[PDB]
């Protein structure tokens, strides 16, 4: 179902935004 | 007390015309569908024609259709039946009958076993 | 890039849309379940299956909210994920049970509903619980990354398959209950068949067969937006069309309102 | 048919020759009885809940 | 007050036994479907009851088809005045109405009486959810009476001459088109009566039958099936 | 020969009409202007008896104000306890259709009847412990519409072949029969002193029958259509009828005419049961439009309304001590109304 895969996409997006924000903090 | 008085009839000649009356006394005449029923000598009761409350819906028996005119007068409380172009096979006793419930569409009034809601009837005979 | 901020806007729009839809389909179906449970006359096998559908919609709303809590703010995360991956499957199986029940009434009229009623509650609740337990054991013993969020094809398909099966079998039952309505409108009417189809598509969840076999990697937004918005408002649609627009339930509401008016 | 008409004539004979009480007399009787048995009625007069066995 | 608790225990045991008995009789009473068999006495419904098999007032016939139970209630030694006891028959699953078409050129026009009675049944206030199945009997006799030299039906119905055989109703082979025109005329009479109100809550099913025939039971089974299916579709707000 | 008997019949009916107009000194509705009205009677539903499958057709309260017999169309005859709502006996019937049931004043017997033309009298002694058919009566040719117990050994029954019958339960034979009607006789009601009873038929007439003598004494023709229910005023000197012309009528046994007519312009539905209250000041009337109207029986105004049922009210019963009022309708429920 769409809900599960949407949730997974949103989690991967949150993790990528977290990685980018940590990388911008350090740099 | 419900009482129905037929009026008119008698010995007539074929091809002639005749008007019958039904004096309906003792009830609220404007709310009851009524009808005419006939009894041939030595035969069963058969329905002739009917008429609803207001007067809109009218029906007849097929074999006399377009020969008889049924009309109710609510003002004067009287049911009129006009019979023109008469036939020798139409000699019978005639019965002015009323349907048992007010404000309805069905009737049960072909019963020969002492149905209370029809009059005593009138003799119409066609002699050649 | 602007791709980032527009993607953020996107996900925010979709999350606000399904939050509004699973708020509305929560409140209006608590109202509908209250009316059905309280009114004595409306108890019937049909309206019992209706009530089980409506409380399945309630548990789906509550499970999406509980899942959203772990998105806003492990031991908790996994339990929320299991309740989220249970309510959805129990909803789809109750759509399957409604399809089976109407095709059982039509195809085998001369039957006792009481004999199969415990065979319908079983299909509704037990089989999602069985699959759910298999999936939980399968994630525990085989392999664990962290909270159960990532989709892994072997692990995902164990709770994917029965949903596809339910959508397929209920689409076939829908084709049979648009065959029988044509074979019963024919001796007496396009308008009536069309009204019956548009009042029987939200009941049997026919719209899922548009994106049933559709693969998720292929179109990002087309599946997600349509499915979440439609699914979100589906509970409100079924509530309006069935609890508030049935003749008998409106009759009972008018009767109770006139009895309160006299008193 | 004429035996039926003779039984209806004898019926109407029996129904004519009866005693008739004036309307105001029995219509005052009915008032007298409704007045006399006013208090005892549990529908005319509401009963205290300590006596009503249905509550 | 210990004895009063003993009596309450007693009455609760009684209540539980009686509720068990009612729960065991509710299945039996909701399984078995109910037919009212109404016909004139000249029309041979006695033939229909004898085929159905293969001093009291109401007569009863219990049978089963495909493990489904059917009670068929014949109205026997009753009065002609039908308007009061017919109100007891608003919960049967169908009323089967059997009329004999007589068209030999006969005390009364029995077909007109049949049409009036069917109209009274159809427009009755408490028969507005009960379907009527309809049997036209003596079709073989109607085949035998085309060679009378003259026509009864055209005498008693002036619309019979100005009537055409329906293009969409195929006749069986080996039948005189006159007789088939007659059959379809009478069927259109009954369908016009049934279509005039146009309520759609209850329906009318015309069928044909011979003096000796065996398919009748299968017809009644299929029409009860159609009545139950249409009632279920009515409950789901789909018709 | 026929003319000299029909003219004499019309003369005797004119004589009866002239004695009724001569004795019509006033009406009840004039001399009751200065009577305090009974105000809005607001009754509440206390119980709801379930457990029936088909429609309930008739009921009858016992003399102890405790038990009541209800009769359904699935073939069940249940004996109810009104206080605890416990079912005390449930009797399965040989025939399905029942139109009447009657609970003996001693509580030993229960009678039932319907289309079968047979009145089944059941004994509730049951020394074995199972209810059993005590004796079945078969002497009618129509349909059996009402029956009532005079006592343990005699039963009055009302048929659909224009006749009433008085049986002997010991012998099983008809003690006498009552042949005065010309239509279906729908219901009857017994006087308190069990000497007279009144019978309403489908010719808009009510007959007063004498049980011990065996012939009728008075005929009351005030209605326009079929009379369905009939019931005595508690003193036995007046009685109220309900027809299908939507009007109730209150008749008198000494004035030999009608006293009052109960009618409301918004009501065009039939009456299917009436019953007085204990004092006689309220008249309960069960109508066809799914409610029971509480008429003030000396002012001809509606004191109240009992709009509880979801389908046509078929039977209505008031206890002998007036403590409660039970109504049974075609939705298979028994409502027990009790005013607070
Ligand atoms: C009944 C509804 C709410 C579902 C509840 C599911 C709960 C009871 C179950 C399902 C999965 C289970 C978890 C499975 C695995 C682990 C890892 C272990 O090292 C700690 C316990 C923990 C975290 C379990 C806690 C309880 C748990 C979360
Ligand atoms: C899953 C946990 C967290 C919440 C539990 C929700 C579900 C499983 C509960 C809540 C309401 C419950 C239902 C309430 C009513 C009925 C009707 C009864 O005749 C059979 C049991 C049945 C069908 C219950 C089965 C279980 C049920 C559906
Ligand atoms: C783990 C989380 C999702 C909670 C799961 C709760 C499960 C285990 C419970 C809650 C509702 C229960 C079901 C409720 C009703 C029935 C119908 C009965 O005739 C068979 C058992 C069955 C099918 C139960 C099986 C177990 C069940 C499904
Ligand atoms: C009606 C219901 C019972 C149908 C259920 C079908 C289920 C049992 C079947 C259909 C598809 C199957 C899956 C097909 C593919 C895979 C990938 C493999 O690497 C692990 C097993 C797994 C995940 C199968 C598990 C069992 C499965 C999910
Ligand atoms: C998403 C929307 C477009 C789905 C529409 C589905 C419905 C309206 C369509 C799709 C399949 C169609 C059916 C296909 C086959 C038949 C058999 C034929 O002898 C009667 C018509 C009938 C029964 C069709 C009726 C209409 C139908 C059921
Ligand atoms: C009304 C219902 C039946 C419509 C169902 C439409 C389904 C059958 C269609 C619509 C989208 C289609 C998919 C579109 C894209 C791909 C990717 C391609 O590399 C393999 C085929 C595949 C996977 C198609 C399979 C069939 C498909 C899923
Ligand atoms: C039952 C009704 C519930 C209504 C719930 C309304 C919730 C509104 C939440 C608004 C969130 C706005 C997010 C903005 C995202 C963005 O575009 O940046
Ligand atoms: C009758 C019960 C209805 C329950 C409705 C619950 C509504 C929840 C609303 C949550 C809104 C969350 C908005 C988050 C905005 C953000 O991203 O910062
Ligand atoms: C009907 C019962 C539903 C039960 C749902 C359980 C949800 C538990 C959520 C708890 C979250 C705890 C988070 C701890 C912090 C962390 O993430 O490490
Ligand atoms: C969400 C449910 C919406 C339901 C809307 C029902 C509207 C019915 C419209 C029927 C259109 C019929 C067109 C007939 C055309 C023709 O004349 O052949």
């Amino acid at each position: 179902h769409s809900d599960g895969i949407f949730t997974d996409s949103y989690s991967r997006y949150r993790k990528q935004m977290a990685v980018k924000k940590y990388l911008a903090a350090v740099l | 007390q419900v009482q129905l008085q037929e009026s008119g009839g008698g010995l007539v000649q074929p091809g002639g015309s005749l008007r019958l009356s039904c004096a309906a006394s003792g009830f609220t005449f404007s709310n009851y569908k009524m009808n005419w029923v006939r009894q041939a000598p030595g035969k069963g009761l058969e329905w002739v024609s009917d008429i609803s409350q207001s007067g809109a819906s009218i029906s007849y028996t097929g074999s006399v259709k377009g020969r008889f005119t049924i009309s109710r007068d609510n003002a004067k409380n009287t049911l009129y039946l006009q019979m023109n172009s008469l036939k020798p096979e139409d000699t019978a006793v005639y019965y002015c009958a009323r349907c048992p419930a007010p404000f309805t569409r069905d009737c049960f009034d072909v019963t020969s076993t002492t149905y209370a809601y029809r009059g005593q009837g009138t003799q119409v005979t066609v002699s050649s | 890039a602007s791709l980032d901020e527009q993607q953020t806007m996107f996900y925010g729009s979709v999350k606000t849309g399904y939050t509004i839809g699973y708020g509305l389909s929560l409140a209006t179906l608590l109202v509908a379940t209250a009316i059905l449970s309280l009114f004595r006359k409306l108890h019937c096998t049909r309206n019992y299956i209706h009530m089980h559908l409506f409380i399945s919609f309630i548990l789906r709303a509550a499970a999406v909210f509980i899942k959203d809590l772990a998105l806003f703010d492990s031991v908790g995360c996994k339990a929320a994920m299991v309740f989220f991956q249970y309510c959805v499957m129990a909803n789809f199986f109750w759509l399957l049970v409604e399809g089976l029940y109407l095709y059982t009434l039509l195809a085998v009229s001369f039957f006792s509903e009481r004999k199969y009623f415990w065979g319908y509650i079983l299909i509704g609740w037990g089989v999602p619980s069985t699959f759910t337990m298999v999936w939980t054991i399968a994630r525990i013993h085989f392999e664990d990354y962290g909270c159960w969020d990532t989709i892994n094809s072997s692990l995902w398909w164990i709770i994917k398959g029965p949903i596809l099966t339910s959508i397929l079998v209920n689409f076939i039952l829908f084709i049979c209950i648009i065959r029988i309505l044509l074979q019963k409108l024919r001796p007496p009417p396009y308008s009536r068949l069309a009204r019956s189809t548009l009042l029987l598509i939200p009941l049997f969840g026919v719209h899922y067969i548009m994106f049933a076999f559709f693969p998720d990697n292929f179109k990002p937004e087309v599946k997600m937006v349509f499915e979440l918005v439609v699914g979100s408002f589906q509970g409100f649609v079924v509530a309006i069309l069935y609890c508030f627009l049935n003749g008998e339930v409106q009759a009972e509401l008018r009767r109770k309102w006139r009895r309160w008016h006299l008193q | 048919s004429i035996a039926q008409a003779r039984k209806l004539v004898e019926q109407l004979k029996m129904e004519a020759n009866i005693d008739r009480i004036k309307v105001s007399k029995a219509a005052a009787d009915l008032m007298a009885y409704c007045e006399a048995h006013a208090k005892e009625d549990p529908l005319l007069t509401p009963v205290p809940a300590s006596e009503n066995p249905f509550r | 007050t210990e004895d009063q608790r003993n009596e309450e225990k007693a009455q609760r045991e009684a209540n539980k036994k009686i509720e068990k008995q009612l729960q065991k009789d509710k299945q039996v009473y909701r399984a078995t479907h109910r037919l009212l068999l109404l016909g004139a006495g000249e029309s041979g419904k006695n033939t229909i009851v004898k085929q159905m098999r293969i001093t009291s007032g109401i007569f009863e016939t219990k049978f089963q088809v495909d493990k489904v139970n059917f009670h068929m209630f014949d109205v026997g030694a009753q009065r002609d005045e039908r308007r009061k006891w017919i109100q007891c028959f608003n919960d049967v699953t169908a009323i089967i109405f059997v009329v004999a078409s007589s068209s030999y050129n006969n005390q009364t026009n029995r077909l007109q009486a049949a049409l009036k009675l069917f109209d009274s049944i159809w427009n009755n206030k408490w028969l507005r959810d009960t379907s009527v199945i309809l049997f036209l009997n003596k079709q073989d006799l109607l085949a035998e009476k085309v060679l009378a030299g003259k026509s009864k039906i055209e005498d008693y119905f002036p619309e019979f001459a100005r009537y055409t055989t329906p293009e969409d109703a195929t006749p069986e082979p080996g039948e005189d088109p006159r007789v088939t025109r007659a059959k379809y005329f009478i069927r259109d009479e009954f369908l016009r009566i049934s279509t005039a109100s146009g309520d759609g809550r209850h329906y009318c099913y015309p069928h044909f039958t011979c003096a000796v025939d065996t398919e009748n039971i299968r017809r009644v089974f299929n029409d009860c099936r159609d009545i139950i299916q249409r009632m279920h579709l009515r409950q789901y707000e789909l018709l | 020969e026929l003319d000299q008997l029909r003219q004499e019949a019309e003369q005797l009916k004119n004589q009866i009409r002239d004695a009724r107009k001569a004795c019509a000194d006033a009406t009840l509705s004039q001399i009751t202007n200065n009577i305090d009205p009974v105000g809005r009677i607001q009754m509440r539903t206390r119980r709801t008896l379930r457990g029936h499958l088909a429609k309930i057709y008739a009921m009858h309260w016992g003399t102890d104000s405790r038990l009541l017999v209800s009769a359904s169309q699935d073939g069940k005859l249940i004996i109810w306890d009104s206080y605890t709502t416990n079912k005390v006996h449930a009797i399965p019937l040989r025939s399905s259709w029942v139109m009447t049931c009657a609970y003996a004043p001693s509580g030993n017997y229960v009678a039932c009847g319907g289309l079968d033309n047979i009145c089944s009298i059941y004994n509730l002694k049951t020394r074995e412990g199972n209810v059993r058919v005590s004796r079945e009566l078969a002497g009618h040719t129509g349909y059996l519409s009402c029956c009532r117990f005079l006592d343990d050994n005699q039963i009055v029954t009302s048929s659909g072949d224009t006749t009433c019958a008085l049986w002997d339960i010991e012998t099983g034979q008809q003690t006498t029969t009552f042949t005065g009607h010309t239509g279906d006789v729908m219901s009857l009601s017994l006087a308190p002193d069990t000497r007279l009873f009144v019978s309403g038929a489908c010719d808009a007439s009510a007959k007063l029958w004498d049980v011990r003598e065996g012939m009728c004494r008075q005929t009351f023709t005030g209605h326009e259509s079929d009379i369905n229910a009939i019931c005595f005023f508690p003193n036995g000197n007046a009685f109220a009828t309900g027809s299908d012309d939507a009007t109730c009528r209150l008749f008198d046994l000494r004035a030999d005419q009608e006293l009052m007519t109960y009618s409301h312009d918004n009501i065009i539905c039939g009456i299917t049961s009436v019953s007085f209250s204990k004092s006689g000041r309220l008249l309960l009337a069960g109508y066809d439009d799914f409610n029971c109207n509480v008429w003030d029986a000396l002012k001809a105004d509606r004191a109240g309304v009992l709009a509880g049922h979801d389908n046509r009210v078929s039977c209505l019963g008031v206890t002998d001590d007036g403590m409660a009022v039970a109504t049974g309708s075609w939705d298979s429920f028994l409502k027990i109304w009790n005013g607070s």
